[PDB]
């Protein structure tokens, strides 16, 4: 004879969490909060390009080292790019005090 | 099955139905089938929408610049800025990890609650007219068509309809 | 490397999708950014458990 | 109605009674009226007292001095102290906002729970003597005075009292 | 008794049994005794194990050096490092204190839930065969041996076994 029953959803899915009371706990639907990924690129903000030093130091940029392209057209920009180990420091050395403070002032 | 159903009195899930996370299964003479509970399902899902809007938005993400760098006569400040950043980093980490744990726990409980409430809704109509069976289901002492299914979904039965058929077909048992 | 592409937040390991709240990727950022953790993964449940039988 | 009552099986609230957040409505021959459940109400409210004492007090507010100010050869420290303070500010903000959300959710659940428990208390006495009706209420197969009301509030019925009147007035139905 | 049992319909605890936090008390002709519910007990306790592993481990404790010290021309940095450390200290303090409160609340609720679920399991078998009594217990309209106890623990009754003895010994009442 007839019957009524409850019902609810399952699926083929096997995506998981960790949880207080059980681990690798399987569910139907999920959502990753995280952005674990990076595109491996140096894109630009907004349509505003960043400043590129290429090989230069900040010293080589600011002072006018001729193998640092001066780039006066670059009037304001998204952000500064360096490498970690910048080639072109100053062609005539000398102590360059308050490197920190100038950099923070030229953060933005 | 915190509140008694899912791995509770109910054992396992059903892959047949996909239009919505809850529903009923109808079994009568025309046949069998699954049919989802869009009312409470959609209300719940509106709740979840409000959750994640109220988790993402509660951040405020500045136009930020993270980094600094220093000489070696500033080591006060170097080990500071390390301690600072690692402190904050760990705090957001710890709060957020607990938050995902707790919110998912309450999310399971939210689901559990809605299904159990619905089990009491279904039971609320058919009290003496039809019986508990096993787990997950109720057997009728009468017969039910697709109209009876659709009516019983939306919180309507007309108790006197199959009152007497229940009052007799009980009485062999 | 450097490229014509656009973003809303940025770090050396890559330009970044500013949609979501968090990374575990790299602390240094500029822009309208996520926030860093030391973690592997963070995933809220939308749905619920999966058992056939 | 997380647990099944308020916007659950119960639909809506009542503005008549104000002496306490819970109660009963008595309906018998002398008339009608509302009367509050000071026992469980007062216990709950003691719970809420303990809550807010355990939210306010968990701060410790120092004899504090917030501000600093600097020249322009200290910009390390300026953008630091900005980053520092904004960091802490956001952390208290985020924790507290989540805290108000969660605590209010559990507060609604606390209320929901107490009313549902009481619904099971009321049901626990009058099981076969008197019936579920509709939602929110029970109908008796017998008659009940103000003594029966006050007794049934404090967890006392004397099951054999109207046992047989129920055992007969059922039996037309 | 958030969900209705412990200081709910149940009043008080029992010191007799110690092998596990839950169980039954058997009362039949051979005598009386207490016997623990190792199944759901052990599952719960596995849950608690996973909790505290997921509270302790969520820290990461560096090979740390806390302290600094300074002259008196650095008072910017002195009152800073004070403000910094006291800030972080208070944040861990506040989060952890709330965490112990909430986690213990949910722990009581976890216990409450498991016992209530079990009360519905026990009830799920013996529905018409045997009756609710008082609080905490069920009386049979038939008789039950140690085999009936051990069977009824593991979710087995054979409903037709004492169906008819219940169907008759009810009927004097
Ligand atoms: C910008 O950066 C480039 C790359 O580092 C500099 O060129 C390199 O400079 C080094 C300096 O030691 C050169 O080595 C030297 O070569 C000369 C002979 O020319 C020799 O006298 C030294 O003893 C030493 O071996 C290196 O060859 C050179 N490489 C290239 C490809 O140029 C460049 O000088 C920098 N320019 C400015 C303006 O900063
Ligand atoms: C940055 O530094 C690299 C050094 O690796 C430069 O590479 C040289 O490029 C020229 C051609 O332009 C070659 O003839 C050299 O042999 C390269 N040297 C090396 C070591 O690879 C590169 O040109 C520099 N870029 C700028 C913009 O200064
Ligand atoms: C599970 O089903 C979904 C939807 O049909 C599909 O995207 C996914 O690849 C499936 N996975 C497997 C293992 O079948
Ligand atoms: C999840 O962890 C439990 C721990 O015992 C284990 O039994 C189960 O196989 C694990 N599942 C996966 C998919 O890792
Ligand atoms: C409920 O269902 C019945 C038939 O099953 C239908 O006639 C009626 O209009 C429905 N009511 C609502 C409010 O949806
Ligand atoms: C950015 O993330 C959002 C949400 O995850 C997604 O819709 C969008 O396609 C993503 N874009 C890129 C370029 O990754
Ligand atoms: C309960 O109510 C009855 C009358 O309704 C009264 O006589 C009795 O004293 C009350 N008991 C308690 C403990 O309040
Ligand atoms: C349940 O208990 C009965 C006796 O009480 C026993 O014979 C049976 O093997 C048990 N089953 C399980 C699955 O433990």
């Amino acid at each position: 004879e007839d019957t009524i029953c409850i019902g609810y959803h399952a699926n083929n899915s096997t995506d998981t969490v960790d949880t207080v009371l059980e681990k690798n706990v399987t569910v139907t639907h999920s959502v990753n909060l995280l952005e674990d990924s990076h595109n491996g690129k140096l894109c630009l903000l907004k349509g505003i390009a960043p400043l590129q030093l290429g090989n230069c130091s900040v010293a080589g940029w600011i002072l006018g080292n001729p193998e640092c392209e001066l780039l006066i057209s670059r009037e304001s920009w998204s952000y500064i790019v360096e490498k970690p180990n910048p080639e072109n420091g100053t062609c005539y050395p000398g102590h360059f005090a308050d490197y920190e403070e100038l950099r923070e002032q030229l953060s933005s | 099955g915190l509140f008694g159903a899912i791995a509770g009195f109910i054992e396992g899930g059903w892959t047949g139905m996909v239009d919505g996370w809850y529903g009923y299964h109808h079994q009568n003479e025309q046949g069998s089938g699954y049919a989802a509970d869009q009312k409470s399902t959609q209300n719940a899902i509106n709740g979840i929408t409000n959750k994640v809007n109220s988790v993402i938005e509660k951040m405020n993400t500045q136009f930020t610049a993270v980094g600094k760098e220093f000489n070696k006569l500033e080591r006060r400040m170097e080990n500071l800025n390390k301690k600072v950043d690692d402190g904050f980093i760990d705090i957001w980490t710890y709060n957020a990890e607990l938050l995902v744990l707790l919110e998912n726990e309450r999310t399971l409980d939210f689901h559990d609650s809605n299904v159990k409430n619905l089990y009491e809704k279904v039971k609320s109509q058919l009290k003496n007219n039809a019986k508990e069976i096993g787990n997950g289901c109720f057997e009728f002492y009468h017969k039910c068509n697709d109209e009876c299914m659709e009516s019983v979904k939306n919180g309507t039965y007309d108790y006197p309809k199959y009152s007497e058929e229940s009052k007799l077909n009980r009485e062999k048992i | 490397p450097m490229d014509e592409c656009d973003a809303k937040c940025q770090t050396p390991q890559g330009a970044i999708n500013s949609s979501l709240p968090f990374q575990n990727v790299h602390p240094v950022t500029i822009g309208e950014c996520p926030k860093y953790v030391r973690s592997a993964k963070l995933r809220m449940v939308t749905g619920l458990r999966n058992i056939p039988s």
